């Protein structure tokens, strides 16, 4: 928040609760997860 | 916490505000004055 460092979203940076529909202002993006590609 | 619970900590802070008004409506700033115009008085 207090200096520009963009990263890509994944599943180790952010956190889950909830379905979608209750906030207002939930945006449809792709997040990553690393083992799905990286196992596969 | 915050953001599926928007619109009820909205009313509340609306209606907290609602009832500070009424409440400041119906003495530490009022003392200083009195004490000041007391001296001047006696003076």
């Amino acid at each position: 928040r207090n200096f520009y460092e963009p990263q890509i979203i994944t599943t180790d940076n952010t956190f889950v609760s909830g379905n979608c529909d209750v906030v207002i202002g939930i945006v449809n993006n792709t997040v990553y997860d690393p083992l799905q590609p990286e196992l596969d | 916490v915050l953001y599926e619970n928007q619109k009820l900590i909205a009313n509340q802070f609306n209606s907290a505000i609602g009832k500070i008004q009424d409440s400041l409506s119906s003495g530490k700033l009022q003392d200083v004055v009195n004490q000041n115009a007391q001296a001047l008085n006696t003076l």
